[PDB]
């Protein structure tokens, strides 16, 4: 999971 | 927005769509290319091809279970492109590049046409 | 094999699948969550959820146009997860995390359950 | 396009  | 994103999600969805295709699960159309038949999902075809997007948004053609391609279309070229649609992988070879490019032009798959033109220009 | 790969293909396919969903094009099921209804494509639901994969591979349920979820399922939680399925983006907030996690557990979406558990553990 |  990432900060897009 | 303040969303988080799962990097591999799109790839995992496509992998599962390909698994469904391989097992003939909820496939809703057969693409006929001369003597050959290819089962697929209309939504994936529309999501990858300007030609299929046009065909399946048509009020009559959207309901067809069989679509016959132009007789000039090469079945191997179509097979390579159908595999690309479901995997992101293009099996481009010296022996098939002309057929792949002609099929990609017909199907309106601009990025495939682009890499074919580039590979051809490099060999001249 | 000796294939080349188009990095953005999977993401572009998913973007188009979401555009089709927004325009209600070739959607083939309605998911009923108490008073709310959500139109979707069976293949995308199966590709994202262990529960929908099980439902739509069932010889009788595969043909249903309406699926009713358990009454304990929160519609907002379902909406957030349906958006995630079609976009890879999860709108996870303090106010919805418990509903999102419970819905992801029911739908069998392991990666969503994992990030919810991690975000909850960090707040305790 | 890349070599996967
Ligand atoms: N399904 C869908 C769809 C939608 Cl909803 N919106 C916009 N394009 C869509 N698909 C589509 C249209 C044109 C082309 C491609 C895909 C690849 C390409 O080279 N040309
Ligand atoms: N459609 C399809 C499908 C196929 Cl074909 N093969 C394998 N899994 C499939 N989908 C599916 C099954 C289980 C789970 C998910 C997706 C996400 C998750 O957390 N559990
Ligand atoms: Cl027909
Ligand atoms: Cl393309
Ligand atoms: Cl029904
Ligand atoms: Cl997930």
């Amino acid at each position: 999971w990432v900060i897009p | 927005d303040s969303c988080i994103q799962f990097t591999r999600h799109a790839s995992d969805v496509l992998l599962n769509l390909n698994r469904l295709r391989s097992r003939d699960i909820l496939t809703d159309v057969v693409i006929v290319v001369s003597r050959e038949q290819f089962r697929a999902h209309k939504t994936v075809l529309m999501a990858c091809s300007g030609l299929f997007y046009s065909i399946f948004t048509d009020q009559l053609k959207c309901n067809l279970s069989v679509i016959n391609l132009d007789p000039e279309i090469n079945p191997e070229g179509f097979c390579i492109l159908l595999d690309f649609m479901y995997t992101s992988r293009l099996n481009l070879r010296e022996g098939n590049i002309m057929a792949v490019m002609a099929t990609a032009m017909y199907l309106q798959m601009e990025h495939v046409v682009d890499t074919c033109r580039k590979f051809i220009k490099a060999s001249e």
